[PDB]
């Protein structure tokens, strides 16, 4: 009766909270580095453009 | 054949030691035929004769 608000309602950064498993989703905090290894076949030669 | 009004541009160049550069040369030919191609410097080797 006295639980109060759940984390999906109180969490910072707009976090969505779910269980089974316990998850914090889509928290808009920080940066995410991405490294992509692109095969030579994916590129078009300058002279062919 | 005699060529006039020639101009040269190089869309890309890499000194890869494997013909990594490509030159595009615009020309106005007096008539249809074949022309020899030669580099005037030892610094640059051209694959097409």
């Amino acid at each position: 009766k006295e639980r109060g608000a759940s984390l999906q309602h109180t969490a910072p950064f707009g976090c969505q909270i779910a269980t089974n498993p316990v998850r914090a989703m889509n928290c808009a905090v920080g940066n995410m580095p991405i490294s992509i290894d692109i095969p030579d076949a994916a590129f078009t030669r300058v002279v062919d453009a | 054949p005699s060529l006039t009004d020639m101009s040269c541009e190089v869309p890309a160049c890499t000194h890869s030691s494997d013909f990594g550069g490509v030159a595009i040369i615009k020309y106005a030919a007096s008539k249809k035929g074949k022309c020899a191609v030669h580099s005037m410097t030892n610094a640059v080797t051209i694959r097409e004769a």
